[PDB]
């Protein structure tokens, strides 16, 4: 750097700045657990946004056994989401949440159509996306007491003729719970994590705790190569 | 019914254009290119020395 | 026998130089050494090949029957000779203690592994390795016995209590604490893999674990196995004298081939076996 | 954007003194920072340079040793202890912040002077400047001249020449950067023009107001070396 | 009805399109003389993002350029000396657009965060903070371009687009004309009028003094990716993810050619054009970004050496050289 002048040392000295605080906001970066959050609002995305925490995307930083925890909401955007899909492509979890009651509600549409129907199809899109296909997603099962009270009083058999089993809660949250691992066509390269929401908020921020730390040991073990 | 009649509207008012022939348009587009051939440098190559960049 | 021993030493040497400068020379070209894991593979394959390199002229030692090369040469490869087989083995350590706390730890797997901290360590490693070679190599002499010259060392007064614990250091430093590191770590890790319910519920998936834990166990026994038999026949030899024969001759190059063997066998069983690397060799 | 010098007062010769200026109202750990003094009735001197994040430091040879330039960030403050003092040191002390990339506008900002009273270069480019008062009228056009002892202009082609203006009893202001570009704040009636080794600082439809003493500064290289002065007066 | 009647209407602009058309493109153009092969070396690689880039936009100097990456920055960069100049950290961590102003005073980003970011880089105080924060779209940012230091254009994933006065904090101008998300749009040198593509495979050609839509460009197959005018002012390339792009000239109103090629299925991210509009540079997802002689339509050099997926592209206002952006972190200039 004899060539260069003395302006032309400082700016290249302020480059190196530059380029000191942009790694360690890189190192900071790949400490954060950046987890994806779909859903609607019927099926209860807002509340697991409240129990956790302690307008085009709501973030929702958080720390849990001093892991940093970062949920971004997409669900406000009412935006094409082919288009912004792949924006999301370096994310840990995908955190899907759908509610339990949201079969007996139908929308007041010009034709009849079931909501869990629809969310099932929304599931299917988001599993079998390409950019997601490596991604574990985390499913959510809110309104448990109102399935319960909803499937003692009403059949489920009237929404789906397929299903023959009886009137009984546990059986048909498990029929609901297999139903949703069905929807996956990549089982092999991809897991799935299927829990029951608890009015308690640490069983909820636990279980995707231990989701993420299972997406991290992959990611750790495909760095070290065991995968 | 409103939102259909200003689409209406607003074919009618792009209908009542001023078409010109499209080999008018080509010579145009022709001529520009042919113009600023030799200004634009990525078309015509230029001297190490007088391009900017250079080898570092 | 000696024409024997001599070809076993040469083909080790040939195959232990390849695979070493392979290795070293596709980290280079494609990795660029961005990762930790490829750090210290490089680190492993830089400490194998210099060690391979050192291997001709035990060899040239062996058949020859004495050494011409000089003291200052004697010197420089049993340096380099202890340096690598230390340098070697603590890599071995510090990668099992990687991925154990990768696997067992994984909120602090991305505080603790970093690119700078792989390269903080690995220097470490080889500082810590030099506190054994150079005393080693001031210590290391050609001493004329029978007409015939030969490359050993040499200790002060009182060299029994010095050469005993040299032995039981190096014996004790390069086994007792590797096999127990590296038991004790993968242990942890298979069990907390086993744990893991990624790999259990199905059956290419439970494959894949096994798959892994198989090959944990095959890194584990290639090291124990083959660094064994050199280790207690120094120790067995040290402590009761034995009269000298062809047998014991025999027993005891092929012990030590067995040793260079695995330093031969190490970058091939890691690099060649991980993942990354596959790729690269499957693209072409 | 504010700066304030503090440590000033009487020192005996051989005795040491530190100065301290206090920045407030600008992102301090993002400039580089300068030490500039004047002697009493003659021009001004540089003394002193630290780059943001500290990470190269310049002296001129006169204060090499002597004096050590040091800053602290989180309190915004830029320290200089001046150790065995002599009779040359009596002057005011400015410091000026500078950023440095394309574009930038470094010298733009001038502290407000601590003065201290010690009471009892062949290599280096030189600045002439050839005259020493002028005597103007407001409203003509007046041309000020400079000249450098090497070629100012470099292989990129920006030519390292500034142009202040001190007011009487005033701080000196950054005209004019890098004898093109003129410095945000300016009025337009200065504009710079010339070459290498000639340059020339054109003020049509003066007012009585811009009257001040002119300093041209090269900025190719370390140690930087002022000019004399072209004053103005009515 | 009315349904029958806007039928009509597009049947008979259709007839219009079909007379007014008598001599192809490619027949007149087949006598010009070949560019033959274009070849395009690496100058510069800009590195120290560390996330997937988006946006690039040349600054009017040909010097600066500024860049939008996924870690929440925005780097302006000195093309000629590979130094960083600015480093801007963002309030949203997503961020698809970023447009430098032809001043260079202000530069503004944008994303799903629904707002479009003005920051300020002449600030006396040194350091670049949010001047002016453009609220008030429904969908995600998607592209934005100055016009002036008052006045931009934004274009946003709820089907319109918007012109904004910097000082008022208002959007002064809405259009809504589209029916899909618009993806990109392009200011004409004049800068009266701008064309922007959406994902009803549509363009279309607004009026900024005005407000109303002037002409609607159909022919795309799939979502309109990319649109960018040629330097004249009376045509525009359109890219789409159909594989293939076109031109379409404002006078005449139809399209006059399209530039596709068998081999290479995946759809286009980003166009520019060249200083005498010769050459269209396309970043296709193949990995590479192709040269198509305008005139001909046929390929004239591939720039390869990105080796994730290219996200922007841009020729400097000069012509001297084309940077790319791709989402390996690396800004590749090529001469
Ligand atoms: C005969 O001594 C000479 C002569 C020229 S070099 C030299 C020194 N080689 C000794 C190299 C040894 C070795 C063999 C295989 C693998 C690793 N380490 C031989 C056995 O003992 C050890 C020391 C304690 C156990 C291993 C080193």
């Amino acid at each position: 750097g004899c060539t260069l002048s003395a302006e032309d040392k400082a700016a290249v000295e302020r480059s190196k700045m530059i380029d000191r605080n942009l790694r360690e906001d890189g190192e900071k970066a790949a400490r954060e657990v950046k987890l994806l959050l779909l859903g609607a609002g019927e099926s209860g995305k807002s509340t697991i946004v409240k129990q956790m925490k302690i307008t085009g995307i709501v973030e929702t930083h958080f720390t849990f056994k001093d892991l940093h925890f970062k949920m971004f909401d997409v669900g406000a955007q009412r935006s094409e989401r082919k288009k912004w899909i792949h924006c999301f492509e370096g994310v840990t979890a995908i955190i899907f949440c759908v509610a339990l009651s949201d079969y007996d509600l139908v929308l007041a549409e010009d034709e009849e159509m079931n909501r869990m129907h629809e969310s099932m199809k929304l599931f299917d899109s988001i599993c079998n996306n390409k950019w997601f296909t490596d991604t574990s997603i985390i499913l959510f099962l809110n309104k448990k007491d109102l399935f319960e009270e909803k499937i003692k009083k009403s059949p489920l058999t009237i929404c789906y003729p397929e299903y023959a089993g009886s009137n009984t809660y546990e059986e048909a949250a498990a029929y609901i719970q297999c139903q949703f691992e069905d929807l996956n066509k990549r089982k092999d390269t991809k897991e799935i994590y299927t829990h029951f929401t608890c009015s308690t908020d640490t069983k909820n921020v636990q279980f995707v705790f231990d989701a993420v730390t299972d997406v991290i040991i992959k990611n750790n073990l495909k760095d070290c190569g065991l995968f | 019914i409103a939102q259909a009649r200003k689409l209406v509207e607003q074919l009618k008012m792009e209908a009542n254009i001023d078409r010109i022939k499209v080999s008018k348009a080509a010579a145009d587009l022709m001529a520009y290119c042919e113009a600023h051939a030799k200004e634009d440098p990525l078309l015509t190559p230029v001297p190490a020395s007088e391009n900017p960049f250079r080898e570092k | 026998t000696a024409i024997t021993i001599m070809a076993l030493y040469s083909i080790v040497c040939v195959v232990g130089l390849f695979g070493n400068f392979l290795v070293m020379y596709v980290i280079v070209r494609y990795t660029k050494m961005k990762t930790a894991t490829n750090i210290y593979i490089f680190n492993l394959a830089l400490a194998d090949a210099l060690a391979t390199s050192t291997l001709p002229f035990q060899s040239v030692n062996y058949l020859m029957g004495t050494w011409p090369f000089g003291t200052i040469l004697c010197k420089i490869v049993i340096s380099i000779d202890y340096y690598n087989m230390f340098t070697s083995i603590w890599t071995l350590c510090t990668m099992s203690v990687d991925r154990y706390i990768a696997v067992c730890h994984p909120v602090k797997a991305l505080d603790f592994r970093t690119p700078r901290n792989a390269k903080i360590i690995n220097v470490c490693n080889w500082i810590l390795s030099s506190a054994i070679g150079l005393p080693v190599m001031f210590m290391a002499t050609t001493k004329y016995r029978q007409g015939s010259i030969d490359c050993t060392l040499t200790f002060s007064h009182p060299t029994w209590y010095w050469e005993n614990l040299l032995k039981i250091c190096v014996f004790i430093f390069a086994f007792i604490m590797p096999v127990l590191i590296i038991t004790v770590c993968y242990g942890l890790m298979i069990l907390r893999l086993k744990s893991v319910r990624m790999l259990s519920g199905s059956k290419e998936k439970d494959r894949n674990l096994r798959r892994i834990t198989r090959m944990v166990l095959v890194v584990v026994a290639v090291f124990i196995v083959c660094w064994t038999p050199i280790h207690i026949y120094v120790i067995i030899k040290a402590l009761v004298t034995i009269p000298e024969t062809t047998f014991q001759t025999v027993s005891w190059h092929f012990c030590i081939a067995l040793g260079y063997t695995n330093s031969c066998l190490n970058p091939v069983l890691y690099a060649f076996l991980d993942e990354n690397f596959k790729r690269c060799f499957r693209e072409f | 954007v504010q700066l304030v010098e503090s440590g000033g007062g009487l020192v005996q010769p051989g005795g040491s003194r530190k100065l301290s200026c206090s920045a407030s109202g600008f992102a301090f750990s993002s400039f580089g920072m300068h030490w500039v003094r004047q002697a009493p009735e003659k021009g001004l001197e540089w003394v002193a340079y630290i780059s943001s994040g500290s990470g190269t430091i310049y002296y001129a040879d006169t204060v090499k040793g002597r004096f050590t330039i040091s800053r602290d960030d989180p309190k915004n403050t830029l320290f200089l202890q001046m150790t065995s003092l002599r009779s040359e040191d009596t002057a005011m002390y400015y410091c000026v912040r500078s950023i440095y990339y394309y574009g930038s506008s470094p010298f733009d900002f001038w502290g407000q002077g601590t003065t201290l009273t010690v009471s009892a270069g062949s290599a280096d480019i030189v600045m002439t400047q050839a005259t020493s008062s002028v005597p103007v009228t407001p409203g003509e056009s007046v041309s000020i001249s400079c000249r450098s002892s090497k070629s100012l202009l470099h292989s990129n082609g920006n030519t390292y020449l500034y142009w202040f203006l001190q007011r009487p009893g005033q701080s000196p202001q950054l005209l004019i950067y890098r004898m093109s570009n003129l410095a945000s704040g300016v009025p337009d009636r200065f504009s710079g023009s010339g070459s290498g080794t000639a340059f020339t600082l054109t003020i049509s439809r003066l007012e009585a107001e811009d009257v001040g003493v002119y300093y041209c500064m090269q900025h190719l290289e370390y140690p930087l070396t002022f000019g004399a002065g072209t004053k103005l007066e009515l | 009805q009315l349904r029958q009647e806007a039928e009509q209407l597009k049947n008979q602009i259709r007839d219009a399109r079909k007379a007014c058309a008598d001599a192809t493109l490619s027949q007149i153009t087949n006598n010009i003389d070949p560019v033959g092969r274009i070849q395009m070396r690496t100058r510069r690689t800009l590195r120290g993002h560390l996330a997937k880039i988006y946006a690039m936009h040349w600054g009017t100097d040909s010097r600066l350029l500024v860049s939008a990456s996924q870690d929440g920055k925005l780097i302006i960069w000195d093309s000629y000396t590979t130094n960083k100049v600015h480093a801007i950290p963002l309030r949203s961590s997503w961020v698809m657009t970023c447009a430098y102003a032809p001043s260079g005073n202000y530069v503004a980003c944008g994303g799903l965060d629904n707002i479009c970011s003005i920051y300020n880089l002449k600030t006396r105080e040194g350091n670049v903070r949010v001047s002016r924060e453009l609220a008030g779209h429904t969908g995600y940012l998607s592209c934005c371009r100055f016009l002036d230091d008052n006045q931009i254009v934004t274009s946003s994933g709820d089907t319109t687009c918007a012109l904004w006065d910097i000082e008022t904090g208002q959007q002064t101008t809405t259009f809504t004309g589209h029916t899909g998300d618009v993806m990109s749009l392009s200011l004409a040198p004049d800068t009266r009028l701008f064309v922007s593509g959406a994902c009803d495979a549509s363009a279309k050609l607004w009026d900024v003094r005005e407000g109303m839509c002037r002409q609607t460009f159909t022919g795309h197959e799939s979502d309109i990716n990319a649109i960018c005018f040629f330097p004249n002012g009376n045509a525009f390339a359109t890219g789409s993810d159909d594989a293939t792009c076109r031109l379409f000239d404002l006078r005449a109103d139809q399209e006059l050619m399209t530039y596709s090629h068998d081999n290479i299925i995946c759809g286009i991210t980003s166009v520019s054009f060249s200083k005498s509009g010769r050459l269209l540079l396309a970043g296709y997802d193949d990995f590479n970004c192709n040269v198509w002689d305008a005139l001909k339509a046929d390929r004239a050099g591939v720039l390869a050496g990105h080796d994730n997926r290219v996200s922007c592209l841009g020729v400097t206002d000069d012509g001297m050289a084309v940077a790319t952006g791709s989402w390996d972190s690396f800004l590749k200039i090529w001469n």
